[PDB]
């Protein structure tokens, strides 16, 4: 995981807010295997 | 009423030069950008962090026919048969084709001001992680410039190599793919951005190639070649740019670049060889024969017009200030406005018809490190 981290894979992510207006909640259908 | 020369040592390539200056204004990696940690639930992660963008580049999935452009694999899919793109959401926010991006941001009247590319990498950069976010995380972007498709760039990651760390393998589906960073002719309208990319990218960042040039260092009135390079053979300008490209400034671990590296070439289209550098270029030369390229810069596009006025501008406009102070530019097209003492010499591969006074007393000169430093004799005054 230190290889991981260092080569650039990143957290487990599901949902993302848009910062830009009008905010809005956008989420990922089905998690990254 | 008199003429003499300045002792000002000044340099009329600086406004020009400013975009090849990859370490101030891209400041990460080019072929492998990380720059940026992000402490996401007290775990550190790197992301691509280069104001410029890196026109043509792609990632190249060793042993796999899936593009990187084609989503993660999610859930029932295995990791060997997707790609790098954000995957399937709720609201179709990538893929995007530019007239998507036009609807979703019609009423935004700021957005309305923004290029295709800039567009593009600002809509993937506004998506911040939800609930407890406080990070500075964001996902990169693929700017497909002939489909005029916007791709949001799930993995961060460029190249994994190692045996131990990827299999190559395509028969073990399971695990681990092995990737790099590349230019080929299938990448070459993407332009891949990080979360920091320039909106005036186009006045900031390099694109074109610079046709009827080479890259060289401004040495106390005039642009001399550089004296530290390395030669390789490249048929053709892509291969050139691919090498430079490939030996650029990275922040892969063996780690931040902050933009130094091998990032410019000569390409001797004659001689069919590539001169690659890892010191910042600080004008150009006229050589027909010569196409001045970055690792940022498109692998195809070259611009032809070398800026032949340069010289003769920045004369006329010191004259223009009876005492005549004339600067120490010793090049021009205009032969008899630099003054020489001795007849100066016709430069048969200037396309812009440049005369060079070598007869002039020079104050600096060309180090073993291609660093430009004033002569001993002139230390003192300066």
């Amino acid at each position: 995981s230190q290889h991981a981290t260092d080569i650039g894979m990143g957290p487990a992510t599901s949902c993302y807010t848009s910062t830009i207006p009008p905010p809005k909640q956008v989420c990922i259908q089905q998690a990254v295997k | 009423p008199t003429v003499e020369r300045s002792t000002r040592m000044s340099n009329p390539w600086k406004a020009f030069m400013e975009k090849y200056d990859i370490e101030r204004t891209h400041s990460s990696g080019v072929r492998v950008d990380l720059g940026e940690d992000a402490e996401v639930e007290n775990a550190k992660y790197r992301i691509p962090a280069g104001r410029c963008p890196v026109f043509g580049k792609g990632i190249v999935i060793e042993n796999s026919d899936v593009s990187f452009l084609r989503p993660v694999a999610t859930g029932d899919e295995k990791l060997k048969d997707g790609g790098f793109a954000f995957p399937n959401a709720n609201d179709h926010i990538s893929p995007m084709t530019l007239a998507n991006l036009k609807e979703r941001y019609k009423d935004n009247v700021e957005m309305m001001k923004l290029n295709d590319i800039a567009l593009c990498r600002t809509h993937a950069a506004s998506f911040v992680m939800a609930g407890d976010q406080n990070s500075n995380y964001r996902h990169p972007a693929v700017y497909d410039e002939k489909e005029k498709t916007c791709h949001m760039l799930y993995l961060s990651a460029q190249e994994n190599m190692g045996p131990r760390y990827c299999s190559p393998d395509a028969q073990n589906r399971d695990a681990v793919f092995c990737f790099k960073p590349d230019k080929d002719e299938s990448f070459e309208n993407l332009v891949y951005l990080s979360k920091n990319v320039r909106n005036d990218w186009d006045k900031k960042c390099p694109r074109k190639n610079l046709g009827n040039a080479k890259f060289g260092l401004w040495v106390d009135g005039n642009c001399e070649e550089i004296p530290y390079v390395k030669e390789v053979e490249a048929e053709d300008l892509r291969e050139c740019n691919r090498i430079v490209f490939g030996a650029s400034a990275s922040d892969q671990p063996t780690f931040k670049s902050k933009g130094r590296g091998f990032n410019w070439a000569n390409f001797d289209s004659v001689k069919k060889k590539c001169y690659i550098f890892n010191t910042k270029p600080t004008c150009l030369i006229n050589d027909k024969n010569f196409i001045a390229t970055t690792a940022l810069s498109h692998p195809q596009e070259v611009d032809l017009e070398f800026p032949c006025s340069i010289y003769k501008d920045e004369i006329e406009r010191e004259i223009k200030k009876e005492r005549i102070v004339l600067p120490r530019i010793f090049i021009s097209n205009d032969k008899e406005s630099i003054k020489c003492p001795c007849e100066p010499e016709r430069i048969s591969q200037s396309t812009c018809n440049f005369y060079v006074c070598n007869c002039v007393e020079k104050r600096a000169e060309i180090k073993e490190n291609n660093q430009v430093v004033i002569k001993e004799e002139f230390r003192d005054y300066y």
